[PDB]
């Protein structure tokens, strides 16, 4: 292919999370309680989950 | 010669696929690959080779180049770049008849 | 500190109109 | 921070960071100019403003109270 | 005459006697100098413009067949 | 209100810190020579400021990234330039 | 914060003031005294223009139909 | 009443930017906000008296131009569609000023910018409240000049230059379109007031109503940005953000909109205008919603929103439905706003970054921009009973109610445009506010952590929100953003409703689809936008955050490359302008002043016939040696010529080429 | 006759100006250039002329009213 060892599917195929690195401790703070995936989303619809309470002793 | 070139390849190797993906945890794997691939070749000596595997690698620089990089805004290309520019003179101008 | 004077411009404007 | 900038340079809109001591005075001296000759436009506006459908007297109008074309139809259709 | 380019080329953090204009104090300076400079319409460098029509006039085929 | 030393020195500090491949944290100090005092190479320092500008929200000039070998040029050059955030 | 403001109008320093190199009276008295004078008088200027004299005559010409109700029937 | 809120917003103008000396930073502010404020009061007063009563009212100043038929007037004139004109761009200009004083607190120049502002409310006021099309091109140029002082407003950006070049040389194009079909209503019709215009339209020619409209069809791109008149737009941008909300999202732009709903009485007489004001405004609307899908900035996204929201609003103009136009139109502008001012918050909050590569988290960091973004893209999206779910949905409703091939065709086109409006939508919700943070530290630092032992004091700025002068306008306008749209739907949209009943928007029966629109159109397609858009959503949610795979898996195929830079990059729009319409100007510039002026003009002329009369005399100089004999020979040799010429009865002609061969041989060197 | 401000006179663009300025001593006649001198000053213009007399007097706009054509000739 290339005089250079570059492969497409190789480049691809290692765009994942990996086991180990060297740089997790300065990137470690992202995915923590702060900006975790169901904070990120707790949210998301802020007043949602009052309205609903609010709608419901509306109907009754 | 053929040291501090190679080196601003790699400077902007990681760079430019960190502005293809925008989630960078992707790109924190992605730069093993590519940093993997600069240690296969260590001990390169000759010249007649290493100015052309330089010379490839920049190929495909420009065969992966961003539509628009990402640039901080107070730099060339960026939003905030030459914004509120003080006057290059500050010394009152002399007395003159005009 | 310092302040503005209303200026002569002011009053020609204000005069004129 | 603050910019640096030269301070001989006269400008009609300020300068640089412009604000007088007496920002306040000024600003009311200002502000009765531009009053005045608005009522003054507002007069005027009340004198020309040209209408061919008259209101009903229920309906709220705040120009019932200004304008001539229709304060003068009001006090005619005040004769029977 | 020096070769014909556009400043927008030029390097921004060379050294520079005018930044603003990347531009050597007494750097000699091509007759079309005043439609050289930075302060000129930015040359766009995506493509080929050979390969630019072939790339819009698919969509303009797509357009067409979404038409039809 | 700007950018001062102890500003620049300790928040540069937490970066290098979550390196596993350096000889250790306690060998870092206002002149550690990122080859000689604490362990990187010749690969491993453009690494580092890829990490130092994206950090400090600037650009390192290919020019300007070669001189940059230690962490005392670190502290004095970012001070040099006001664009930092 | 917020600077007081400041410059050199005409650049004449605070120090010294504005030196007359001879044109001003010349110019405000009677360059543009003349031209103020002028204005005050074309408000008196008797109404000469081509488009006064038509309306009148229109005016009177559309009388004779049903356009324009005459004032003061014949 | 009706002249002061003309007068108002340039008086605070002069006041600011003549004499901000001497009435400071806050005082600029204070005087032009405050008359903005009034006027918006009047305006809204305005609205409840020329609408809802049904009364249009004329102020006639003086005359502007006197020349023979033509009287044009410094004349105004309220109407149902002026005053509904004038809510959006009182309400959100006043918001607007409100905002830049905390947006622009660090600015030096500030009291130079809010004058511009409030010299831009002055002439929008004037574009829309003329009696006739000439003093409407007063406002018209008014505001382009504004915006070009507004663009290049930190000049020494050169961006900002070149971009403020752009946005006043491309609406100066459409002005000479707009300009010479003015000429056209002038040679026509003897005049252009908007009385005479429309009341003599049903009976001119069919054929100059077409070259009249066509010229105000180009006149519209510019403003209103289309599908080719609007590289000046998403570069317009580079102004200040309280700019770009009041002028290019909400007022400006839609100037040509305008102008094509207040000529409704003269287009309606044509529909091959309006056919193309149909075809037209899909092209457009889905020429950028692609755009915006791979915009890196969010100021430059939301800029391209604009132009497809403008773009659904030409559609609806060929539709012949102006009210639908005008409705969609104010509701647009509400949201529209916030929109661009959540984003400017947005950029406080961060060391005024763009990009979306460094955005993302800012949940707890900026809890009210989030939510308000969110209830203005909702409406921009058309999610259900919402301010944009009755102006935007029905449009395409609208153009299915049109049982015709053309409406048809674009209900498609809007269709897939509606698609890719709701997948930028999230793109902006989700890149800066639904992700992992993808900034430095100091975006998201705050003080719970302590992570500091001698900088404690200072280093957080963890991006906070702004102050009540930034967040009080996105409040005001998200109350409109959701309600806004059902309170005023019977006021323009109605059934039958008659609030336009002084002929300000005419519509002819003989294309009436409203009772098709609510009727004959089947339930799915009425409901079909609301499908694709709770859809077509959950698949962008489940391409990031989910999955984050696919996108990337797609990005570096050799297909999927080039479809990312293609649509990234305009269409390549502005290279082919670049290259083959302005450097082609001037390097045709370059021609005629090197070839032609500094050249052949001088050659065969003043320089030609100076270095060859030189010459030409030197060589008869050459012949006065001073020679007794060499003279006695010319006068003899002249003494035979004249014998010759008389008494051979030679023709003259013969004489005069002996002449010319003589002079011309002396020409000759040697 | 008086005297100015202190400039940074660049003699790269001071001999720019020169050469612009003293451009017109040094025209040639070639195959390109008087193609180009024709081009626009015989062609071009010979175009319009063309153009405007074969289309003068044809229309008029004046009030030409519905079932009427725009054309008078
Ligand atoms: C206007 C419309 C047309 C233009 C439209 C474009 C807009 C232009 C805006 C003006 C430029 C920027 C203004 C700011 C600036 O640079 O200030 C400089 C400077 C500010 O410093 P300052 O301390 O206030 O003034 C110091 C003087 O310059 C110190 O010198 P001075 O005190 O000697 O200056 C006075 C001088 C000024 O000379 C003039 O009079 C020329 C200007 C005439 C203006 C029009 C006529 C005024 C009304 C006449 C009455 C009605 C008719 O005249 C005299 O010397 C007075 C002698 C008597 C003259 C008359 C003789 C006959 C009398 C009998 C009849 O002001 C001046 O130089 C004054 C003259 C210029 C300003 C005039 C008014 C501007 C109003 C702006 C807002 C409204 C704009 C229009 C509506 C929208
Ligand atoms: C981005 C486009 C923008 C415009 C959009 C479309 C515009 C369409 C209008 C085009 C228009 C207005 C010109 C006004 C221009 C100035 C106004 C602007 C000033 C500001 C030009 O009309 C010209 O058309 C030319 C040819 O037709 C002729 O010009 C000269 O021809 C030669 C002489 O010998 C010379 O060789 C040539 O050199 C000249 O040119 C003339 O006939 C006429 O002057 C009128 O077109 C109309 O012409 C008539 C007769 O033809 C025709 O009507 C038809 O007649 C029946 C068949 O008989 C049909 O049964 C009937 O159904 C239909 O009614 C159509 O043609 C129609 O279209
Ligand atoms: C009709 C033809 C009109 C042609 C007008 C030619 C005017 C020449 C002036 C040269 C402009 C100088 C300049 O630098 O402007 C740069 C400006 C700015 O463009 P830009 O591409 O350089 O801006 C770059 C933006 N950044 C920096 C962010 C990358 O370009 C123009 O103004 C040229 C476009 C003029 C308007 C387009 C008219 C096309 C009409 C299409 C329908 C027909
Ligand atoms: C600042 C605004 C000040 C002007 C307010 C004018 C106003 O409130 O309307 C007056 C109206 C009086 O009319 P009235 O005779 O009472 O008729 C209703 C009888 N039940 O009061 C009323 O009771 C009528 C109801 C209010 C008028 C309609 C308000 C909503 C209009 C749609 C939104 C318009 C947004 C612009
Ligand atoms: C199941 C059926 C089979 C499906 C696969 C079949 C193969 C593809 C169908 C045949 C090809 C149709 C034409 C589309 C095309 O080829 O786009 C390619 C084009 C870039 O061309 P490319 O040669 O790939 O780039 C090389 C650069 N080094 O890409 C572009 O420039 C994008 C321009 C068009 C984008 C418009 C939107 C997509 C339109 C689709 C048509
Ligand atoms: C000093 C600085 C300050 C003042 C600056 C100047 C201000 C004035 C500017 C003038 C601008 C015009 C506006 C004033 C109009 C005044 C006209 C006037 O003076 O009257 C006309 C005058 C007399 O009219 P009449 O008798 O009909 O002349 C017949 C001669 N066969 O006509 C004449 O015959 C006058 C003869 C003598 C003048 C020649
Ligand atoms: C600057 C803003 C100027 C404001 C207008 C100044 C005058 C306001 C009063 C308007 C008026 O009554 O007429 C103005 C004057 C005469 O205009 P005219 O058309 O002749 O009116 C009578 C019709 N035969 O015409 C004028 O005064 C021209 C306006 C001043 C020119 C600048
Ligand atoms: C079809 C539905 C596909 C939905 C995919 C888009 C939603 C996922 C997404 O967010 O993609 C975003 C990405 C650009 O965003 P980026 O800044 O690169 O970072 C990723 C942030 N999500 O966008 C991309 O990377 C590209 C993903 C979408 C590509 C769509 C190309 C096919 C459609 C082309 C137009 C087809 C219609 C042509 C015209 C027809 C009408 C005439
Ligand atoms: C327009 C003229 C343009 C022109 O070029 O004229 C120059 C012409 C010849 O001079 P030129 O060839 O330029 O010098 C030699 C360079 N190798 O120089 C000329 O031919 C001069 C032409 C002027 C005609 C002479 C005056 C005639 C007066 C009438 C005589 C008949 C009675
Ligand atoms: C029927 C025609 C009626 C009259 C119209 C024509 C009258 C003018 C022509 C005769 C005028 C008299 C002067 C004649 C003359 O000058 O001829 C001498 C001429 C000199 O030129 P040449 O010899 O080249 O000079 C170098 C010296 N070895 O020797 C030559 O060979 C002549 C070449 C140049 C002629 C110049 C003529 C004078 C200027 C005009
Ligand atoms: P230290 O590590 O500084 O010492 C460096 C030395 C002196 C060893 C030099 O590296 C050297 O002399 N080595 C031999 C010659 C050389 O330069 N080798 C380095 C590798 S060149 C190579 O392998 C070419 C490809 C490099 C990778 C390019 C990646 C570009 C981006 C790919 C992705 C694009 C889409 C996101």
């Amino acid at each position: 292919p290339n005089i250079t060892g570059f492969d497409m599917r190789e480049f691809l195929r290692h765009t994942k999370t990996p086991t180990y690195d060297p740089w997790e401790r300065h990137e470690a703070w992202r995915y923590t309680g702060r900006f975790s995936r169901f904070n990120r989303f707790k949210g998301a619809l802020p007043g949602f989950g009052i309205a609903t309470v609010a709608f419901t002793a509306y109907c009754v | 010669s053929n040291r501090q070139a190679a080196l601003s390849l790699y400077r902007r190797a990681l760079k430019l696929a960190l502005d293809w993906t925008v989630h960078r945890n992707l790109w924190r794997g992605q730069a093993l690959y590519i940093r993997s691939l600069f240690e296969k070749n260590r001990n390169v000596t000759d010249p007649r080779l290493q100015r052309a595997l330089l010379k490839e690698t920049e190929k495909l620089l420009e065969k992966w180049k961003h539509p628009d990089p990402y640039c901080p805004p107070t730099a060339p290309g960026g939003s905030k770049y030459e914004r509120n520019l003080p006057v290059p003179n500050l010394e009152p101008p002399p007395p003159l008849k005009f | 500190n310092v302040e503005e004077p209303l200026g002569a411009a002011f009053y020609i404007a204000v005069g004129g109109i | 921070p603050k910019i640096p900038y030269p301070k001989h340079v006269w400008s009609p809109a300020g300068g640089w960071y412009a604000q007088p001591a007496n920002w306040k005075q000024n600003t009311a001296i200002f502000g009765l100019v531009i009053f005045g000759i608005t009522a003054m436009v507002w007069k005027y506006s009340a004198e020309h403003e040209v209408r061919h459908k008259m209101p009903e007297p229920d309906r709220f109008y705040p120009s019932r109270y200004w304008v001539k074309q229709i304060k003068d139809y009001e006090r005619a259709q005040k004769e029977k | 005459n020096p070769p014909r380019i556009k400043r927008q080329f030029r390097d921004p953090h060379a050294d520079w006697w005018d930044k603003q204009e990347r531009r050597n104090f007494g750097e000699p300076v091509h007759e079309d100098h005043d439609i050289l400079g930075m302060f000129s319409p930015y040359e766009y460098t995506w493509i080929t413009p050979g390969k630019g029509l072939f790339q819009i006039g698919l969509f303009i085929a797509s357009f067409l067949g979404l038409c039809y | 209100e700007g950018l001062q030393k102890v500003e620049v020195y300790e928040r540069i500090k937490s970066l290098l810190a979550g390196f596993d491949k350096v000889n250790d944290p306690n060998n870092i100090t206002e002149t550690a020579h990122f080859a000689n005092d604490l362990g990187l190479d010749s690969l491993d320092t453009v690494e580092v400021v890829m990490a130092i500008e994206e950090e400090f929200s600037i650009e390192i000039p290919d020019k300007d990234a070669d001189q940059i070998h230690s962490v005392d040029k670190a502290i004095e050059y970012i001070l040099r330039q006001p664009d930092a955030h | 914060q917020y600077d007081p403001p400041t410059g050199w109008l005409w650049g004449v320093r605070p120090g010294e003031k504005y030196q007359n190199e001879g044109w001003e009276g010349p110019f405000f008295y009677g360059f543009w005294g003349s031209l103020i004078v002028f204005a005050i008088a074309y408000a008196y200027k008797p109404d000469t223009s081509i488009q006064t004299w038509a309306l009148e005559e229109a005016r009177r010409r559309l009388e004779a139909e049903g356009i324009l109700e005459d004032p003061n029937p014949t | 009443m009706y002249l002061s809120i003309i007068i108002l917003p340039l008086l605070g103008s002069v006041v600011s930017g003549f004499f901000g000396r001497k009435v400071g930073v806050s005082g600029a502010q204070l005087i032009t906000c405050s008359s903005v404020i009034i006027t918006t009061i009047l305006s809204i007063i305005a609205f409840f008296e020329v609408g809802f009563n049904n009364i249009p009212v004329t102020i006639n100043i003086f005359r502007w131009i006197d020349s023979e038929w033509f009287i044009i007037n410094w004349g105004f004139q309220y109407d149902s569609l002026t005053v509904s004109m004038l809510i959006p761009v009182l309400i959100i200009s006043s918001l607007v000023h409100i905002y830049s004083i905390s947006y622009m607190s660090s600015d030096p120049h500030n009291q130079r910018f809010f004058s511009y502002l409030s010299l831009f409310t002055f002439m929008m006021i004037i574009l829309v409240t003329a009696n006739n099309y000439l003093l409407m091109f007063v406002g018209w140029e008014g505001v382009g000049v504004c915006s070009y002082l507004l663009v290049s407003f930190w000049f020494t950006r050169i961006a900002a230059n070149q971009s403020s070049i752009s946005a006043f040389l491309t609406n100066r194009v459409g002005d000479c379109f707009l300009t010479v079909g003015m000429f056209a209503i002038l040679w026509s019709l003897g005049n252009l007031d908007y009385a005479t215009v429309f009341s003599l339209a049903p009976y001119i020619n069919s054929n100059v109503v077409i070259i009249i409209g066509i010229c105000l069809l180009i006149g519209a791109m510019a403003k209103s940005s289309q599908v080719g008149l609007h590289v000046w737009l998403p570069m317009a941008m580079e102004g200040p953000t309280p700019v770009s909300a009041l002028i290019h999202a909400a007022t400006m732009v839609t100037a040509g909109v305008y102008l094509l709903m207040r000529s409704s009485p003269l287009i309606e007489y044509s529909s091959t205008v309006l056919l193309l004001c149909l075809w037209l405004g899909a092209i457009t609307t889905v020429f950028s919603s692609l755009i915006g899908l791979f915009q890196q900035d969010i100021k430059k996204v939301i800029a391209y929103s604009t132009m497809s929201q403008l773009g659904m609003m030409v559609l609806s103009i060929g539709l012949s439905s102006y009210n639908i136009a005008l409705f969609h139109l104010v509701n647009h502008a509400f949201y529209k706003a916030l929109l661009f001012l959540g984003a400017g918050s947005v950029i406080h909050a961060v060391a005024d970054n763009q990009d979306f590569r460094k955005f993302g988290g800012l949940i707890s960091y900026l809890p009210l921009t989030y939510s308000v973004m969110l209830i203005a893209s909702l409406s921009l999206v058309a999610f259900p009973f919402m301010t944009g779910f009755y102006s935007k949905d029905f449009i395409l409703e609208s153009a299915y109610g049109q049982f015709s091939f053309s409406g048809v065709a674009v209900y498609i086109i809007a269709t897939i445009g509606a698609i890719f409006t709701t997948l930028y939508s999230v793109k902006v919700l989700y890149l800066t506010f639904l992700s992992n943070p993808n900034g430095p530290r100091t975006y998201y630092r705050l003080a719970i952590d302590n992570f500091f032992s001698a900088q404690a004091i200072k280093s957080y700025k963890p991006a906070h929100e702004g102050d009540f002068f930034l967040t009080l306008p996105l409040v005001i306008l998200a109350l409109f953003s959701i309600f806004f749209g059902f309170i005023t739907k019977d006021i323009f949209i109605g059934l039958g409703s008659n609030f336009f009943v002084d002929n300000s928007l005419f519509i002819h029966p003989i294309h009436e689809i409203m009772i098709d629109t609510e009727f004959a159109v089947p339930v799915l397609f009425k409901l079909l936008p609301f499908i694709f858009t709770i859809s077509f959503s959950v698949i962008a949610l489940t391409l990031s955050e989910l999955l984050s795979e696919l996108v990337i898996y797609f990005k570096f195929s050799r297909f999927g490359y080039n479809i990312f830079g293609f649509f990234n990059q305009r269409f390549l729009i502005e290279f082919f302008y670049n290259k083959y319409i302005t450097n082609l100007i001037l390097n045709l510039g370059g021609q005629i002043t090197k070839i032609l002026d500094k050249g052949s003009i001088e050659l065969f002329g003043p320089y030609g016939l100076e270095r060859g009369l030189v010459k030409l005399s030197k060589n008869i100089s050459s012949l006065s040696t001073s020679h007794v004999t060499t003279y006695a020979l010319y006068i003899l040799v002249g003494f035979i010529l004249y014998l010759i010429y008389n008494n051979l009865l030679l023709d003259y002609s013969y004489l005069l080429l002996i002449i010319i061969l003589l002079l011309l041989l002396m020409m000759i060197g040697e | 006759g008086l005297q100015h401000y202190k400039i940074a006179m660049d003699p790269a663009l001071v001999r720019l100006g020169s050469m612009i300025s003293n451009r017109y001593k040094y025209f040639r006649w070639t195959k390109r250039t008087a193609l180009v001198s024709f081009m626009y000053v015989v062609v071009v213009p010979s175009t319009i002329g063309y153009l405007a007399y074969k289309t003068d007097g044809l229309w008029d706009l004046r009030a030409k009213r519905r079932g009427d054509l725009i054309s008078e000739r």
